[PDB]
RNA sequence: CAGCUAGUUGGUGGGGUAACGGCCUACCAAGGCAAUGACGUGUAGCUAUGCUGAGAAGUAGAAUAGCCACAAUGGGACUG
RNA sequence: AUUGGGCGUAAAGCAAGCGCAGGCGGAUUGAAAAGUCUGGUGUUAAAGGCAGCUGCUUAACAGUUGUAUGCAUUGGAAAC
């Protein structure tokens, strides 16, 4: 089983769009020449299958997959509890 | 003791009806084994100014050590907003520096050294920065004595 | 068809070929997959050493030699270790 | 015991220690007082095992609410300190991280660098022997 | 400043400009447009020929030229040598180089070029002022 | 140009004998003043580091008969290797084929020796040569091609020749060998090679 | 250069395509991107590399090589 | 001026204050382990650069072998 995965913990902003949720990710990277460390946001997309209704504050995990549609590209893999 | 000069300057002060053009000179003298001294003195004519500067220099010398013919640790020469950098070059490369820097280092009987001027370049401040850097250098034996790890550690 | 061909890597008047495992639809002296020894077809008397390691793998998963490559495959004995291991 | 004088720590431990040690070295003083922290402790003993300072005792009240520490500096009868220069590379917001293969040697080995890779403070030479790089606390020479 | 600030505001260089830009611009016909291809030297045709006085330290009378490039730019230009052959719509060739005596003037004529004939009776260094090797 | 007009003027201004000792040995009442109309008194008034460094450079490359760019190439090539700088540089300069022909003593002057080398009169390791810039290594054998020995200019040098210990030769068979590297004190020392070697910060 | 975008966002049925897919289609909702720079302006083939620098790197993308785009200009499709 | 700059009189501290976002932030104990460090694996075309060597009468030059770098993934560590 040689398919790869990107385990990136995110945060669900809003699923107002029907059965589709918006997740936010914070990757920490070193600035190329200043050597300082900064963390940036990059919103991602995963559609609600219906198992759990993620409200505000739900932070989950994401796995790769085929292109499900334009601007909707990844699917949920593992869900972590609220806070 | 080669007593090489570096720069003579036609300095002048003004008096009623005329200029006192009284050119001076800066000189560096070195035994080539550790004795270094510099002399700045003002006089009306070249040879007497040279003699005064040589007397002032040779009057006040001081010693310095030899670590494989070169400095062994980093240092920056801070003197009057004029920095000069000295780096412990590998044995083979040899002397590389400007006018005053080469004068001072060669007259010290050194060898390979890495140098680079920073800030101003007026020769007297060059000499002051170089001497301050070369003398603020600590010997490894001296730091070893004031340490408990004097046994080559 | 991936073809074992010649690549004239050298100055003027002095060809010096590295033998190449390159596809048919690739120009001369282009990018390839694996390297096959080299050649200096001016110096004689075994100036034509070849790796013998991945060339046999290429032949065993599809490869087509050429006449100048037939020559080199002949003396070194590639045929007598290839067509019999084929069966 | 019973220092009867209020003391307060400045800011990040490495800088709070280096400022005091440099001011004490310049002012020819003997000891300075500061609040205690485990990193500050570790740097204190790694220094004293190199013989760069005298007595240092961590002190607490009649409770475990506040812990402080003082230290004396290695002197001579001629009254010259054992410390020559100190400078920190790590800085709040400007942390440095150094792989072993590019580890710097302070003043051709004469100086001392503090490199807390994974097991706390350790000398640069013993870290080179460990061939373990990492974060670098400060330069001491 | 603080690294927390330079991340917000990166550094910028000074971006020094060319010492003589007129020799750099090119423009064609047939959908004319400029592509500033940094030519070492462009030809031209003179439009005005005369003389101007230099500034304070010196005192002379330097014969100048007002030449139009192969593009649309117009530049002042100083002639070299003893005498000249400016012919009032004579096609010339241009050369860079500053002149301290003449403010505004920032060019020279390559002498020995298409029309401006080089000064004769020149035997020292024989390259400027365009004089061939004299017969020995 | 690879050839020079006058040679004694070079020794005049440079103050270094292009020959062994006969450059200014009272030949026609030979002198030592600087050439030109202004040899009266320019003794030492602007002796700068740059001036004397150029002086040693020209001294170093005039007695070898070299020009600038190829000398720069030689310096780069000798800088490519590892060791001491000045002595290795001098070893490379003493590895020149024409210089070794002169040290053979087979020709009175380096110019005649160089013409003989160029004209094919010199054969090296049983191979004919036409390049005066060949690099000789220790243990390399030389002969006089066993041909064109009937030269009046080669003879009186061939019998009368100073056999330096760093290169050995057989007079009658006209065979030579580059056995060991010449030493600093073995060759003329009127050249301060150091000022030359650190006169190049080119790389 | 402060808003930009309405197949644009998301779902449903079908078609389509070497295959995924608003790619299109019939229906439903108004959503989505954006100061961490959207949209716009001008600029430019990208990379290995060349020149320089001790270095962090500045700089052009020469010959040449990998990838990309084009064939007077703009569209269409067969065949393979 | 990240390595590698300053802001009294030489260019440069906003007239001052309240302050969102952001940046940085006391001490102690545990966990996880993103960063951080190190182990393996894969990969990072050739030419070119470096070094050696070979062959050009030798450099110019042609060729051979070795040589870095970064990323992904995987075993650990657990000072910060």
């Amino acid at each position: 089983k040689r398919n790869q995965r990107k385990v990136l913990i995110g945060i669900v902003k809003s699923t107002k769009n029907a059965k589709t949720a918006t997740v936010q990710v914070e990757s920490r990277f070193k600035h190329p020449l200043y050597h300082k460390s900064v963390v940036r946001h990059k919103k991602y997309q995963a559609h609600n299958e219906g198992e759990v209704l993620a409200k505000d504050g739900d932070k989950v995990q994401i796995v790769e997959t085929r292109p499900l549609s334009a601007t909707k590209r990844f699917r949920i893999a593992k869900i972590i509890e609220r806070a | 003791f080669e007593e090489r000069i570096v720069k003579l300057k036609r300095i002048s002060k003004t008096t009623k009806g005329g200029r006192n053009m009284r050119f001076s000179v800066l000189v560096v003298v070195g035994n080539r084994k550790g004795k270094i001294g510099y002399g700045i003195a003002k006089a009306l004519e070249v040879p007497n100014a040279i003699k005064k500067a040589i007397k002032a220099a040779h009057n006040s010398l001081h010693t310095i050590e030899i670590h494989k013919g070169s400095i062994y640790h980093e240092v920056i020469g801070r003197s009057g907003a004029s920095r000069v950098l000295l780096k412990p070059a590998p044995q083979g490369t040899g002397i590389i520096a400007g006018g005053a820097i080469r004068a001072i280092i060669e007259l010290a009987g050194y060898s390979d050294i890495y140098t680079k001027n920073l800030g101003r370049n007026t020769p007297i401040n060059m000499i002051h920065a170089t001497m301050d850097g070369i003398l603020k250098q600590l010997s490894p034996r001296r730091v070893a004595i004031l340490r408990n790890k004097n046994l080559n550690e | 068809m991936v073809k074992i061909r010649l690549m004239r890597m050298g100055r003027v008047h002095y060809p010096t070929y590295r033998i190449v495992a390159v596809d048919s639809r690739v120009k001369r002296d282009g990018k390839y997959i694996a390297l096959i020894g080299h050649l200096n077809p001016a110096l004689k008397e075994n100036k034509c050493k070849i790796d013998e390691a991945v060339a046999l793998e290429w032949l065993n998963k599809g490869a087509k030699p050429t006449d100048t490559v037939r020559s080199l495959f002949s003396q070194t004995g590639l045929w007598k270790k290839f067509v019999e291991s084929k069966k | 015991i019973t220092t009867t004088k209020p003391i307060k720590a400045h800011f990040d431990p490495v800088a709070d220690l280096l400022t005091k040690i440099n001011n004490a070295r310049k002012a020819k003083l003997m000891t300075v007082t500061t609040i205690a922290s485990k990193l500050k402790i570790a740097i204190l003993e790694i220094l004293v095992k190199e013989g760069y300072l005298a007595n240092f005792q961590v002190l607490e009240n009649k409770s475990k609410t506040k812990r402080i520490v003082t230290f004396n500096l290695k002197y001579t009868q001629r009254r010259i300190p054992s410390i020559n220069g100190v400078k920190q590379i790590s800085k709040p917001g400007l942390r440095i991280y150094r792989p072993f293969e590019k580890l710097p040697l302070v003043l051709n080995g004469l100086g001392i660098a503090i490199i807390s890779t994974s097991d706390g403070v350790m000398t640069d030479k013993v870290a080179r022997l460990k061939k373990i790089g990492g974060e670098i606390l400060a330069y001491v020479w | 400043a603080t690294i927390a600030q330079l991340i917000r505001k990166p550094r910028k260089k000074k971006k020094v400009k060319s010492k003589s830009p007129a020799l750099h611009y090119n423009l064609n016909l047939l959908n004319k447009k400029v592509t500033n291809v940094y030519s070492p030297l462009k030809r031209g045709v003179c439009t005005r020929v005369g003389t101007m006085t230099p500034k304070k330290p010196n005192s002379a009378l330097r014969k100048y030229a007002k030449v139009r490039l192969t593009n649309g730019f117009e530049v002042l230009t100083y002639i070299p040598g003893e005498g000249h052959n400016l012919q009032e719509h004579s096609v010339t060739l241009l050369r860079g180089g500053r002149v301290k005596d003449l403010p505004g003037v920032r060019y020279h004529i390559v002498r020995g070029t298409l029309d401006t004939v080089g000064v004769e009776k020149r035997r020292q260094q024989r390259s400027a002022y365009g004089a061939k090797k004299p017969k020995a | 140009m690879k050839y020079t007009g006058s040679i004694f003027k070079r020794s005049r201004r440079l103050g270094f004998s292009l020959l062994e000792n006969n450059k200014e040995f009272s030949k026609g009442k030979k002198r030592k003043t600087i050439p030109g109309q202004h040899g009266n008194r320019f003794r030492s008034s602007t002796m700068s580091g740059y001036a004397q460094q150029l002086q040693e450079k020209q001294r170093m490359q005039y007695m070898y008969g070299i020009t600038d760019k190829q000398f720069r190439r030689l310096f780069r090539l000798v800088l490519k290797q590892r060791g001491n700088l000045a002595v290795n540089l001098f070893r490379v300069l003493e590895s020149r084929l024409d210089n070794i022909v002169y040290r053979m003593g087979f020709a009175p002057t380096r110019r005649s020796a160089r013409q003989l080398v160029n004209h094919g009169h010199v054969l090296l390791n049983d191979r004919t040569v036409d390049t005066p810039s060949i690099i000789l290594n220790p243990g390399d054998k030389v002969r006089l091609k066993a041909k064109t020995i009937k030269i009046p200019i080669v003879k009186a040098a061939s019998e009368s020749g100073v056999v330096s210990p760093f290169v050995e030769t057989n007079n009658k068979t006209f065979e030579g060998t580059y056995v060991r590297f010449p030493e600093r004190s073995e060759l003329p020392a009127g050249i301060n090679e150091s000022y030359v070697v650190e006169w190049y910060k080119r790389l």
